[PDB]
């Protein structure tokens, strides 16, 4: 529906 | 050329008006351009790509769209009805599972891929990423944006469905990419869509119709609508030489429709994407 996710950076 | 009874969107590309309904654009239409659509996926077989997508990397156990998430979004880029560049080649970066859902390392190694990636596939008019997806701020992340831009990628990002600064968010505060925010069809801000100095510009975003998996078509919402559009955008002026991947941005800033959208936070740049064609 919109966008995605995140955290961790690496 | 014109695609009549177009989505509202691709309508609101070509004209200096909200309200119309026809889609004028040159017939070049972004071939020989190339464009990574890093999101969830592609679904390749949708005939509405007519055999111009393809998927080249995946990081989970399947190179499928089993959310439709990513095949939405690389319609609006070039999908036969659905598409800005209607000729423009599709590559998909599968860097978010089935649920949309994908960590920052991924997300980091995906871009990598496609600026090493991109080194051996034919794309003479030159390589676009779309990123339609976000997070809180990193500094990883926005350096990978930035590294993939700097690799010679014309790079465009959502701005965020926060309703909030995007200097929070990444890869949205990465300033060296396009940061595209959100507007529906009457030329008001998306409600959702984020704002704030580091926003390049604005695309349709709001109510969205575009190809999903199965076959099917749908409309949605987002940041991530708006961004494809931008990324569709400077793969059609590269291909006709207006622009290339390291000034597309500007030159899409350049030329946007000024001063038309509404609920524009002060500090936020009131510029609306749009390819000045005139038949």
């Amino acid at each position: 529906k919109g966008e995605a996710d995140a955290l961790s950076l690496d | 050329a014109a695609q009549t009874n177009a989505p509202w969107g691709l309508a609101r590309i070509s004209s200096t008006s909200p309200g119309t309904s026809t889609y004028y654009y040159d017939e070049s239409a972004g071939q020989g351009s190339c464009v990574y659509v890093i999101d969830t996926g592609i679904e390749a077989s949708h005939p509405e790509f007519e055999g111009r997508a393809q998927m080249v990397k995946t990081y989970y156990y399947s190179s499928r769209d089993g959310n439709g998430h990513g095949t939405h979004c690389a319609g609006t880029v070039g999908s036969r009805t659905y598409g800005v560049a209607k000729k423009t080649q599709l590559f998909g970066v599968k860097v978010l599972d089935d649920n949309g859902s994908g960590q920052y390392s991924t997300i980091i190694a995906g871009m990598d891929f496609v600026a090493s990636d991109k080194n051996n596939r034919n794309c003479p008019k030159g390589v676009v990423a779309s990123l339609s997806l976000g997070g809180g701020y990193s500094s990883s992340v926005n350096s990978a944006a930035a590294r993939l831009q700097s690799s010679g990628v014309m790079v465009a990002v959502a701005a965020g469905n926060n309703n909030a600064d995007a200097r929070n968010y990444s890869p949205a505060s990465e300033p060296s990419v396009c940061t595209v925010g959100a507007s529906d069809r009457y030329d008001r801000r998306s409600s959702f869509s984020n704002y704030g100095s580091v926003l390049d510009i604005f695309g349709p975003g709001t109510s969205i119709l575009s190809t999903w998996i199965g076959g099917s078509t749908r409309s949605i919402s987002g940041t991530s609508m708006a961004t494809p559009h931008v990324a569709g955008l400077a793969a059609y002026l590269m291909t006709l030489g207006k622009t290339t991947a390291a000034s597309a941005c500007r030159y899409i800033a350049d030329t946007a429709n000024k001063g038309d959208l509404s609920n524009i936070p002060f500090g936020t740049v009131n510029l609306l994407a749009y390819n000045n064609y005139q038949a």
